[PDB]
RNA sequence: UGCUGACAUGAGUAACGAAAAAAAGGUAUAAACCUUUUCACCUAAAACAUAAGGUUUAACUAUAAAAGUACGGCCCCUAAUUAAAUUAAAUAUAAAUAUAUUUAAGAUGGGAUAAUCUAUAUUAAUAAUUUAUCUUAAAAUAUAUAAUUAUAUUAUAUAUUAUAUAUUUAUAUAAUAUAAACUAAUAAAGAUCAGGAAAAUUAAUGUAUACCGUAAUGUAGACCGACUCAGGUAUGUAAGUAGAGAAUAUGAAGGUGAAUUAGAUAAUUAAAGGGAAGGAACUCGGCAAAGAUAGCUCAUAAGUUAGUCAAUAAAGAGUAAUAAGAACAAAGUUGUACAACUGUUUACU
RNA sequence: AUAUAUUUAAUAUAUUAUCUAUAUUAGUUUAUAUUUUAAUUAUAUAUUAUCAUAGUAGAU
């Protein structure tokens, strides 16, 4: 006989050829789930090759892999998770401290290459124009910021 | 005892005298920083990579051995144990190259980010592979000047190398049976790399 | 040369006045509902 | 070491304002320059025509912005495959709005 | 330390010629090696299949719905609990599916427009909401009819 | 923005105090956001519950 | 200086708003020792070995 | 010497916290941001890896990737210890409770295998306190006439070549191959202060490898000091040259040149350098500041509790050095009082 | 070595400019040094500079 590593291998590849999982099926079946993955942009150092998703805090790695291949037929040949750090942000300063959520991303290797559709040029698409909302914000920083005579001071935004 | 396979760099005599793998050099990336990292051996130690990076800065970091983030890129399969060698020596030399005697040079091929440093992205920087690409392919033309089994690339992504045009397309690799097939993704490329590796090996 | 007193460690620190330390013995479990009789958001570390 | 007193209103103005050593003197010291007939100070460049003629030696001698090889002729979705422009942090932000904290020379008027 | 004193001593004698061994490794470098600039991967290189799962993702192949691209609230309406009670457990299951589907593709692109235009507009938000109330709706049946 | 605040609902207690604000200091906080927004985005009408 | 437009000596911090605050707050996965473990409800799986290792069910 | 708020006065005063900067270009926007070059500073660190810590500070929202082998946690196992937990009647007690005994928890420690890469699961049967590795012996190299003298070598850590046995893959053998340091493993062994605790084998059947830590900062602007505070803060590597050393000098590489600059350098202050003739005349008191004629090798009295204790003795010599000529180690002799002595003490007189 | 002109029958000679004194392998684990081997990888060459309390000392 041969080692476990071997074995896995020629398991997976077995799989792949009937055209079902590519793992075994964890005899724990839940009907109706309620979770759901941000599929996420790739950043400079990932493939396309790779994809990666926001997952559920409580999310296993095994759950996310079986999930792509159910609901999207999508088989994840290797899954990696990070667990990003929630910073402590607060509001007012006169409001409590508390940390922002830990958020759960998991990285795919898939077999076939994706690339995204391009990004709306920034006036076609009516929400994904950045500029406006900004505008907003700069207004709102100049309202509430201003003291004395910056009240006459010309809008920037 | 002390010393295994992976200990010392391996001559062509060596090997011959053992005959573990066919003649071949291992690229790796770093996956995390960008670096790259050549082997004679599928895997590798802390000494190789003490090797590969004398003199590193803040924006060359001496990376980590953590063993997740060391993902096989290239395996170049040739000839002759002797000509692997050579292939691997010319590596080892260009970065050296990069590094220490002429880093100027090569800084003024980088591509900058306004600020003008090498661009990045965290602490990941695409140029580093590229190099590797252009360096090993440089490495691969002085061999065959230098200088029956056809040579081959197997690559981990067909994206990774340029294009088969304006480069890859020199007469010298032409002349030779320079392949470039790429790696069989099918089961997991990660955890089960080096099963998949010496699957390779053993096909040649 | 005084004034740095607290010397942080988060294993010492939950040990010795977190929440659970707190609720396990009977002093702890007077000093919570001492502080949720005064309405205090934060029963202890 | 101490004040004894309050120090009047009176008092501090004339130490502060009274004697002429502590007032701004008007610069009556300056004169037309000779290329354009702006006011300058007196025995001095003025700032405009040098900061003008430093401008046009930056222009022509102006080193050669060694754009990479590569680069050049490299895809529009290649480059974005693989340069993706991330978003930066409040800092770099504020860095960036040069004109909020940086300030440009300001021309004089016109001698007569 | 080194004062007035010192006498340095010789290495030593470097086993004689003859003894040495012949180095393992002869010929070494291409002492003719150029640093050539780097040659960046192309997408060209790859083929993008068509029909790759991932763009089940999406609604068509398009970055973001457009606000005409969006069924309105005027047309569209949740299940109702009634109505849904004459239904299938199959046809349930694959309605609820269809549903987390469809949410998915609406969550990628709300998490979109909060983090990064940081938009306000929410419609995206509410189209989830009233799947989520079919969805709860679906349980309860299911639930109900057991 | 840039915060992940919409996967999660975190401070809860803090959003609850912020969210149910009493009425009687309902005049304060709409004083403000008058102050904090433009001409033509802005109503007169009070909002109800 | 450390941001060039804030050149005088103001009441600014290195880095954030204000160095205190409510330190009383639940705690993540990040902080603590090394063998502070949290966990986030994902592995009640398998079972762990004698060894370190652990076996899927 | 009311309390709260606001606003003055000192005052546009002191200070802006160990300090090396310059130019050109970003940018007819820059002392302070970035880039290049020059110069400097730290270098057994101001470097590179890390532990703890913390308003995520990072090279950032498209974000810190692990089946495991010079990867950590959990997990198994316990230490110190802890536990309204556990034995008509465990024992005792105004209540609270306390106690011994079991059970469980508890790392700062222990925990199979593994690049000629490795499988932890299920079932069935019957260790180490400290410290040293000398002397001898063996063989090797040269003088001299088998034995003497002098010298280095002597338990382990690979590669190459040549042989004999299974059949290029294995086994064993022989020969060849530097120095001073360090590491690990081996064996042997001296001291009294006598040196942790806790969880078996074989066979059959198995394995799809979970969770979390991972940025940067970490002799510090990112911790503890109310401050971007000359304080406090754990571990490893710490280029060469030199030398007994991690001393001291330099500094290859890396990093850094800073929330104050520019001038001027009065009196005066601090921290230094030099000083004729004097040499303690100063002063409470040689306080302070001078003052080192080898750091290696010799040579070193009285006294004495016999310990080169005194002793690193003073003086003195050998090598080096003849008035021009690094830094650091090294600053005398004697009497008396008190206390044997090394230690401990009033964190902040 | 490369670049640029010259002569020669792309090659070689010589001129000018720029850049280069590296690097890899052996010698039983590591690191450094030495010597070999590889390579174009050098001067008991002139003159400087920096640091060591102005590095130290003699004059000034
Ligand atoms: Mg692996
Ligand atoms: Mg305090
Ligand atoms: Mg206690
Ligand atoms: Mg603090
Ligand atoms: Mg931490
Ligand atoms: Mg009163
Ligand atoms: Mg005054
Ligand atoms: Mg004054
Ligand atoms: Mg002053
Ligand atoms: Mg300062
Ligand atoms: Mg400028
Ligand atoms: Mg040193
Ligand atoms: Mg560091
Ligand atoms: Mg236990
Ligand atoms: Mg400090
Ligand atoms: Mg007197
Ligand atoms: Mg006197
Ligand atoms: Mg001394
Ligand atoms: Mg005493
Ligand atoms: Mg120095
Ligand atoms: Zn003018």
């Amino acid at each position: 006989d041969i080692n476990v590593s071997e074995k896995i291998y020629k398991w997976t590849k077995a799989g792949i050829e009937q055209g079902k999982e590519h793992f075994k099926v964890g005899g724990n079946k839940v009907y109706f789930p309620k979770a759901r993955i941000i599929l996420l942009r790739p950043n400079a150092k990932h493939t396309p090759y790779q994809a990666k998703f926001i997952v559920p805090k409580s999310f296993n790695k095994l759950d996310l892999r079986d999930y792509l291949y159910h609901i999207y037929g999508l088989r994840a040949m290797n899954i990696t998770t990070q667990l990003l750090h929630g910073k402590f942000n607060r509001m007012n300063l006169q409001t409590t401290r508390f940390r922002e959520p830990q958020i759960k991303k998991m990285t795919i290797e898939m077999e076939e290459p994706f690339i995204w559709p391009e990004e709306p040029r920034p006036d076609e698409n009516s929400f994904w124009d950045s500029t406006t909302p900004d505008n907003m914000e700069k207004y709102r920083e100049e309202r509430l910021n201003c003291l004395g005579s910056d009240a006459n001071k010309p809008g920037t935004a | 005892k002390v010393n295994h396979s992976i200990s010392r760099f391996r001559p062509a005599s060596w090997f011959e005298k053992t005959k573990i793998i066919p003649p071949q050099v291992y690229i790796f990336r770093n996956l995390e920083y960008g670096q790259v990292l050549y082997s004679q051996f599928p895997n590798f130690s802390q000494t190789q990579v003490d090797k590969l990076f004398v003199r590193p800065n803040w924006s060359n970091r001496k990376p980590s051995l953590r063993r997740d983030i060391w993902k096989c890129m290239c395996v170049v399969n040739l000839q002759n144990y002797k000509q692997s060698v050579h292939l691997y020596q010319n590596l080892c030399r260009l970065r050296y190259l990069r590094d220490v005697a002429q880093r100027k040079e090569s800084d003024k091929l980088r591509k900058k980010d306004s600020n003008g440093h090498v661009w990045y992205s965290g602490q990941y920087r695409p140029t580093y592979c590229q190099e590797a690409v252009a360096d090993l392919r440089e490495s691969l033309l002085k061999v065959f000047e230098n200088a029956a089994k056809k040579p081959s690339i197997y690559w981990e992504d067909p994206w990774r190398m340029g294009d088969k045009d304006k480069h890859w397309n020199y007469d010298v690799f032409n002349a030779l049976g320079l392949e470039h097939k790429l790696i069989q993704r099918v089961g997991n490329i990660a955890r089960e790399e080096s099963v998949i590796l010496k699957e390779l090996a053993k096909l040649e | 040369s005084r004034g740095n007193t607290y010397q942080p460690s988060t294993l010492k620190r939950k040990r010795t006045f977190g929440f659970l330390a707190r609720a396990k013995s009977k002093q702890g479990s007077k000093i919570l509902k001492r502080r949720k009789l005064k309405g205090r958001w934060f029963l202890s570390h | 070491a101490v004040p004894k007193k309050k120090v009047s209103h009176q008092k501090k103005r004339q130490k502060l304002y009274g004697p002429g050593k502590k007032q701004l003197k008007m610069i009556h010291h300056l004169n037309k320059c000779p290329s354009c007939g702006h006011y300058k100070r007196a025995n001095t460049l003025c700032m405009y025509c040098v900061g003008q003629i430093s401008h046009i030696w930056k222009t022509h001698t102006a080193k050669e912005e060694i754009k990479p090889r590569q680069e050049e002729e490299l895809s529009e979705l290649d480059q974005r495959v693989l340069y993706p422009g991330r978003r930066d942090t409040k800092y770099t932000k504020d860095l960036k709005d040069k004109d909020n904290y940086l300030e440009r020379r300001v021309r004089t008027l016109k001698k007569d | 330390a080194r004062t007035k004193f010192t006498k340095p001593k010789p290495k030593q004698p470097v086993l004689p010629k003859d003894k040495i061994r012949p180095p393992t490794q002869l010929t070494h470098h291409s002492n003719n090696l150029r640093i050539t600039e780097p040659i960046p991967p192309t997408t060209s290189n790859l083929r993008c299949p068509d029909d790759h799962p991932l763009w089940q993702f999406f609604s068509n192949k398009k970055f973001i719905r457009s606000a005409d691209d969006l069924p309105p609230s005027s047309h569209i309406r949740p299940w109702s609990i009634p109505e849904l009670r004459h239904k299938s457990f199959n046809d349930l299951h694959s309605l609820w599916y269809n549903c987390l589907r469809e949410q998915n593709v609406l969550a990628r692109e709300n998490h979109l427009l909060k983090n990064i235009v940081g938009s306000t507009h929410d419609e995206f938000s509410e189209l989830s909401n009233s799947i989520r109330t079919t969805m709860w709706q679906i349980r309860h049946v299911l639930n109900e009819r057991e | 923005s840039g915060s992940y605040q919409h996967l999660s609902n975190v401070g809860s207690r803090v959003m609850k105090r912020l969210g149910n604000r009493p009425k009687n200091f309902l005049p304060h906080s709409e004083k403000f956001i008058k102050k904090s927004t433009p001409e033509f985005m802005k109503s007169d009408l009070k909002e109800v519950d | 200086l450390t941001r060039p437009w804030k050149k005088y000596r103001d009441g600014e911090l290195f880095y954030g708003l204000s160095k205190v605050g409510n330190k009383r707050v639940p705690l993540t996965t990040k902080q603590g020792n090394k063998t502070m473990y949290k966990g986030t409800r994902a592995s009640g799986i398998g079972r762990h070995t004698k060894f370190g290792g652990y076996v899927i069910n």
